[PDB]
RNA sequence: CCGA
DNA sequence: TGCATCCGTGAGTCGGAGGTAATAACCATAACGGACGGGCCTTGTCAAGC
DNA sequence: GCTTGACAAGGCCCGTCCGTTATGGTATAATGGAGGCTGTCACGGATGCA
């Protein structure tokens, strides 16, 4: 479809559950993961919850049950009554999403180690304090009542606070640690109360101070026009990528081969089930402090591995790729898949000298231009009676016949063809061509082209492309002809 | 920096330091109206050139 | 100090408590067996009440309810000194199994379980110490944790017992003979099928990322040469061309047919029906409809004015 | 891979500077003189006009 | 000499196995084949000739209502097995010289998982083509662009066609000028027979020490009794050259010598490749790379910028959807050129819908919107 | 590792 | 408040070929689930008749 | 242009049946981890310290 614009938010634990649930018709949602298993080893299909379960993210096979008896076409828009899973097209597992349901909450790890780091903007504390009571190697106070020595936000180790136990002083005063005192932090900060604080508060204070005032204003003000709450920093909720993007298949000789962001969520659904096994039998705290710092460091992992502590390797101690290691970088899906791609209808060839050959021509080998020009071909074989499907006509092509070089030869005439080689410095790097079918296999080029290219032949190669629409080819035409393409563009 | 600065997050998240500009503009709830070179060949349109 | 190793941040944490001796063992066993009797008969009561026993309680059968919890208190937190004393030995057991598919701390947190099902299962009127038992149970979660997790596709507990049988098998029999290795002996001291060994050592491999890099270098990928299983363009367009050309050939036929035709096979509806539900499509039961699609495909696989589509015969 | 580094920031920097209408109607202008380091020319007027 | 291996594996629907009754495959595509399928040792075999026959037993049989009404008509017993053979690539034709099979009956043991394994050894030789790489010594590479007739060739005063013409511009830029020294020392002993061997400065025996010895051996060479016009003193490195289409000599000297020129591993049957549509890659759905999996070019940032510098919109818009990651415009503008209509529009690219489904799946809340007679409403890019 |  | 120390961020484009990882307990016992075999019904051909 | 009757073929469907699989357990005593960096360069923020 189309639409006009883009925009990009905070996720609120809502928004991520309303990605991830579906309804059934008898009146269960399905979209939380809850066990690490992937697919069963025996038979090599998905388990029943898991990482690619048929209920959740869809079928594996094309209008097919799981568990059978739904294997044929007829039944479409329905939910099988055994087993659970929607007898649709299995191209919905690119699309559908789940979720993890945590058992504590967690933080987001690009509002907390980036830089400015708008946690501790917004918390209006130091990077390393609220880095170690999210690790939970410090303590800090949520109230601060009835104390001299105690006072809002301050941090506490593990010894003043077990000798602040020695006065039981004889109040209530709380703590907290991990993500739960951050959530709550962020969960009774008054936006606009501390917005009209700090307006009241520049205009009566010094240089440097301003400056940082100034920062965290704008950081409060982002936040009341976003209508978002400050505690969605924090993850409640995780959601899960579907698994065609993250694939599992089987090499020839009976290996498979997996994607790294399994391990991650493998990692992260692992301490999460062990987090609720302690929390169920009553464990220790200072065993159910390690759990939910493992798992604080699982879903740092799978967001930005090494961002923060250590990187997480796999077999030959290689880092495994991350969320944001898919997106970051010149290998990533910007610089690699989307400014850049490869195309279909190409192909390349070393270049020869073409004298007496005109300019606007280029010398195109002849089993390169059954290959390109294939469809068009095949277009003009049925059109002149001689076959009668594309199934015949590709035998004809294939078998080698007199009558597939005269049907080319009328066909590459008057069809520009684009020529490049790289490196393409500026405009003059691709130019179009009228082919003539020489014969060889190197590509005859026109002598005075050759600067336009920075190409000599020594070793040389070019790469070709055929325009396949009408309006590609009056632009190939009437742009990027080579015989209008005299003078510099610099 | 006047290539990060700029109105569009698609652009200046394909240009470079990905992290920083999606969280950013995440932050401030900014919408891209996809006026540029480099952002309708992400999306897959025709170019405004 | 700072510093970002959790492991060195647990071991500090673990070395604030001190050791245990012999006789706090004894007193930690009594209490922690009078918690789970305590237990015991709060299960019951609940299987009993219908889980409210919340305010309910045995022991006492308005002070006597504080000095109940006060008990319980003092039981749950002697069980909790018993494990969190004992954490060091977890930490000197997992320190053998550490390369086998877990991290360091998922297995110290698995030992800290069994170390948790040792300290609630643990008889003080044995004469034996807890270290014995605790080290049992430790090692029992650990490689239990091995077994269930660190694996993909992961394998049950009797496949890797069978994969050591198989080893140690196959090292016996090479031990007595020292040449020539046979598969059919080792299927035969197994008393198992070839087949089956050969799906138990495929079952048996490892997976391999797909972002291992193929050279020595990072131009390449393993996930770049893997190709989409998927149906080709020129399948799809082969398929819809044979689809035309054959609706324009039934189409010339008579009209009853052509829709008897179409309503048999699906070219319609998406939907293969039998000989009957054509009989409750129209009234005419099954058995002219059986003879009207003999005669149609009698009529198309005439040698005359039907070759067209015989060039789609591969 | 300086150069290409460059190149690539020069092209995300002016990406968007697309001729949009055909007069803007102002009337600040440009002084051009010949580009001279010392006593010889480099550019001369005619080839800078 | 080209290698060629072939398993027959073990999978979990049946066995693989090597035969020679294959589907799909006519009368006289067998002959080279055995009586189990392998090839003979000395066939002679080209493109698409089958080397090993192997059949797979594929099972799901989800035939669609065409195949399924031409299956009706027509007998057509569908079989339980398909085409998986060995066959030559593109080119690489030759002949067969080693057919070795390895058996774990046999005696052999294998990789695990694989029955039997052929190795199949092919031999080709290969001709001087133009389009090959060729060079000297002295850093003076170069492509063969044109064969000639030795009529047309130019010829010596005695008659002798040259074998090579070099352009004399690319040595005074390249700066390699031991290559005249070596070719005129050659040429000296080819009309001597004494096969010279120089080790390198030796400038330490005199001044302008190769210079005296290439004119005092060229003089040495041309007075023998029958070879005078080897050497001539008024210009010392050139002689006269005739042209071979005209008769008529050149009107300056020209410096002929004996070369050593060498043949290099870049020749132009593995440069040549080309795609129509082939395989595509798992998650981002694009053409794959590389030659021996018939892969696509890549239109990289760079082209795309000269594209942009140009007008060329609907090239461009043609090149990142139709001819890559749009699955349903792949299906639509193949069956549109071979129909001979009009591409239709495209859609959304494959790789877009991804990179929204990780931003998603990083925490973000991205979604595209649709302004409409005062309504904002959220649309669906997956469709 | 090599070639442009 | 100025200077020293620290950390995160970047570092050209295409093509070919080869090619990865690599070591580590054992035992009872019940629950579970795919496979296999009769029962009934639904379905698909021969064959004679108006 | 249909109709009824014989002759089988084969999916659903509910029993056992045996191989797989999940789960629990073992009692001398054992009580803080191996394992690599150590030759890049330059710029911009952000601490941090005197
Ligand atoms: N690392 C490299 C090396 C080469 N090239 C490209 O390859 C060409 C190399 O030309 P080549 O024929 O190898 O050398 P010449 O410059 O022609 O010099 P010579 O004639 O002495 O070989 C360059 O122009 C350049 O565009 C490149 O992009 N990157
Ligand atoms: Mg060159
Ligand atoms: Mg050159
Ligand atoms: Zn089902």
């Amino acid at each position: 479809p189309r639409f006009d614009y883009v925009k990009i938010a905070i996720a609120s634990p809502e928004r991520i559950r309303q990605w991830g649930e579906r309804t059934l018709p008898n009146g269960t949602v399905v979209g939380e993961v809850t066990k690490p298993e992937t697919i069963n080893y025996r038979t090599l299909k998905p388990e029943m919850d898991g990482l690619f379960c048929e209920k959740i993210f869809g079928p594996s096979k094309d209008w097919e049950c799981w568990c059978g008896k739904y294997k044929r076409v007829r039944h479409r828009g329905i939910v099988c009554e055994r087993c659970g899973v929607e007898v649709t097209e299995s191209r919905v597992r690119r699309h559908r999403m789940g979720y993890i349901k945590l058992a504590a909450p967690v933080t987001h790890v690009w509002y907390l180690k980036g830089i400015p780091s708008y946690l501790s903007i917004l918390l209006d504390m130091a990077l390393r304090d609220v880095e170690q009571i999210v690790y939970f190697n410090a303590y800090v106070v949520l109230n601060p009542g009835n104390a001299s020595n105690l006072q809002y936000k301050q941090l506490l180790t593990e010894d003043q606070w077990v000798e602040i136990e020695d006065q039981i002083e004889l109040e209530g005063i709380e703590v907290g640690i991990g993500a739960e005192a951050v959530q709550r932090l962020l969960a009774e900060l008054q936006l606009e109360e501390v917005a009209e604080k700090l307006r009241e508060e520049i205009l009566a204070s010094k240089g440097q101070k301003r400056a940082k005032l100034i920062k965290r204003l704008r950081v409060i003000d982002n936040f009341i026009a976003t209508h978002s709450q400050a505690e969605w920093m924090t993850l409640d909720v995780i959601p899960v990528i579907p698994p065609d993007l993250r694939p599992m298949v089987q090499l020839d000789g009976g290996r498979f081969a997996t994607s790294d962001l399994n391990d991650l969520y493998r990692r992260v659904i692992n301490r999460n089930n062990r987090l609720a096994r302690l929390q169920e039998i009553l464990a220790p705290e200072i065993i159910v402090r390690n759990e939910k710092r493992m798992l604080q460091e699982a879903v740092d992992a799978l967001i930005d591995n090494g961002r923060r502590g250590r990187t997480v390797v796999g077999a030959n101690n290689r880092a495994l790729k991350s969320l944001s290691d898919i997106i970051e970088g010149k290998q990533g899906r910007f610089r690699q898949n989307l400014l850049g791609k490869r195309v279909d209808y190409s192909g390349r060839s070393v270049i020869v000298v073409g004298p007496n050959l005109k300019i606007y021509q280029c010398g195109l080998p002849r089993e390169m231009a059954i290959e390109l020009f294939q469809p068009f071909v095949i277009h003009r074989l049925i059109k002149l009676g001689i076959v009668n499907n594309i199934k015949a006509a590709k035998k004809l092509i294939l078998k080698g016949d007199p009558q597939i070089w005269s049907v080319l030869e009328e066909v590459i005439t008057g069809h520009p063809v684009m020529l490049n080689r790289a490196p393409t410095l500026h405009r003059l790097g691709i130019q179009a061509f009228e082919p003539i079918l020489v014969e060889g296999r190197a590509i005859q080029l026109h002598p005075l082209v050759c600067p336009a290219f920075n190409a000599d032949f020594d070793g040389d190669q070019m790469a070709v492309h055929v325009p396949l629409s009408l309006e590609a080819q009056c632009e190939a035409r009437l742009l990027m002809l080579a015989c209008h393409n005299v003078l510099s563009p610099a | 920096k006047a290539s990060l600065n700029t109105d569009s997050f698609i652009s200046a998240a394909s240009f470079q330091e990905t992290t920083r500009v999606l969280t950013e503009a995440a932050i401030e709830g900014k919408s891209d109206w996809l006026r540029g070179l480099k952002e309708n060949v992400i999306i897959g349109r025709l170019i405004p050139a | 100090p700072y510093t970002e190793d959790s492991i060195r941040i647990y071991l500090q944490e673990i070395g604030r408590i001190r050791l245990l001796r012999a006789e706090e063992e004894i007193e930690l066993a009594r209490q922690i067996a009078d918690l789970l009797e305590l237990e015991l008969i709060r299960d019951n009561l609940t299987l009993q009440l219908e889980r409210q026993p919340s305010e309910l309680e045995w022991g006492k059968q308005n002070k006597n309810f504080a000095a109940f919890r006060r008990r319980l208190f003092l039981d749950r937190r002697a069980k909790d000194k018993m494990v969190q004393s004992n954490l060091r030995l977890v930490v000197s057991i997992a320190k053998k199994y550490m390369n086998r598919g877990l991290s360091f701390q998922d297995l110290i947190q698995e030992g800290s379980l069994g170390l948790i099902r040792a300290a609630e299962k643990f008889d003080h009127e044995k004469g034996y110490k807890f270290s014995t038992y605790a080290t049992w149970w430790i090692r029992q979660a650990i490689t239990r944790a091995i077994a269930d997790q660190s694996r993909t596709i992961r394998l049950p507990v009797h496949l890797y017992e069978t994969i050591s049988r198989i080893k140690k098998t196959t090292k016996l029999l090479s031990q007595e003979m020292r040449r020539k290795p046979t598969e059919e002996e080792i299927a035969e001291k197994m008393e198992m099928t070839i087949e089956k060994l050969r799906f138990i050592a495929k079952s048996a491999q490892l997976p391999i990322s797909l972002e291992t890099p193929i050279g020595k270098e990072e131009d390449s990928r393993l996930g770049d040469f893997i190709e989409a299983d998927g149906e080709t363009p020129e399948d799809e367009v082969s398929k819809n061309l044979l689809r035309e050309d054959l609706e324009n050939v039934l189409d010339t036929l008579s009209p009853r047919e052509r829709d008897v035709l179409r309503l048999r096979y699906g070219l319609d509806d998406g939907r293969m029906k039998t000989l009957e539900e054509i009989g409750q499509i129209f009234n005419v039961t099954r058995e002219r409809i059986r003879q009207i699609e003999a005669k149609a495909l009698r009529k198309l696989r005439h040698p005359n004015r039907n070759s067209i589509l015989k060039e789609y015969i591969r | 891979a300086d150069s290409g580094y460059l190149t690539r920031r020069l092209v995300d920097v002016s990406q968007d500077v697309i001729v949009r209408e055909q007069d803007c109607g102002t009337e600040r202008s440009l002084r051009v003189t010949a580009m001279t380091d010392g006593d010889q020319v480099k550019i001369s007027l005619a080839d800078r006009l | 000499i080209e290698k060629f291996e072939i398993e027959a594996r073990q999978t979990k629907l049946g066995p693989e196995e090597i035969t020679r009754e294959i589907p799909n495959v006519g009368e006289d595509a067998l002959r080279n084949l055995d009586e189990h399928g392998i090839i003979r040792i000395g066939a002679w075999v080209e493109s698409g000739d089958i080397l090993v026959g192997k059949v797979t037993p594929k099972g799901e049989a989800d035939q669609p209502p065409e195949e399924k009404l031409l299956r009706a008509i027509f007998g057509e017993k569908a079989r339980d097995v398909r085409d998986n053979s060995l066959r030559v690539p593109n080119g690489e034709k030759g002949r067969v010289v080693d057919v070795r099979v390895f058996t774990r009956e046999k005696g052999d043991e294998l990789p695990p998982g694989a029955n039997m394994v052929v190795r199949i050894y092919v031999a080709q030789k290969r001709k001087i083509q133009v389009g090959d790489k060729m060079a000297g010594r002295h850093g003076n590479k170069g492509i063969i662009s044109r064969i000639l007739p030795i009529e047309d060739m130019p010829y010596l005063p005695d008659g002798r066609p040259i074998d090579i013409a070099l352009n004399p511009l690319g040595v005074p830029s390249r700066m390699n000028v031991g290559q005249v020294f070596e070719c005129l020392l050659g040429w000296a002993g080819e009309n001597l027979g004494v096969r010279f061997k120089i080790t390198p400065f030796d400038e330490m025996y005199g001044e302008e020490a190769s210079r005296d010895t290439v004119h005092g051996l060229l003089e040495e060479a041309s007075q023998r009794p029958n070879k005078d016009w080897v050497f001539n003193e008024n210009h010392p490195g050139k002689i006269q050259v005739f042209d071979g289409r005209t008769g008529e000599p050149f009107d300056r000297p020209i410096t002929v010598g004996q070369a050593y020129m060498l043949k290099l591993v870049h020749l132009v049957d593995d440069k040549i490749h080309a795609r129509s549509t082939g395989p595509y890659s798992l998650v981002t759905q694009q053409p794959l790379g590389g030659k021996a999996q018939q892969g696509g070019q890549r239109f990289g940032e760079m082209e795309v910028w000269a594209l942009e510098a140009y007008g060329a919109a609907y090239i461009l818009q043609e090149l990142l959807t139709v001819k890559s990651d749009d699955m349903q415009g792949r299906n639509e503008a193949l069956n549109a050129i071979v129909k001979g209509k009009s591409i239709p529009r495209p859609g959304t690219p494959e790789s877009f819908k991804v990179l929204m489904r990780e931003l998603q799946s990083l925490g973000l809340d991205i979604a595209a919107h649709k302004v409409q007679l005062s309504e904002d409403g959220e649309s669906a890019d997956a469709e």
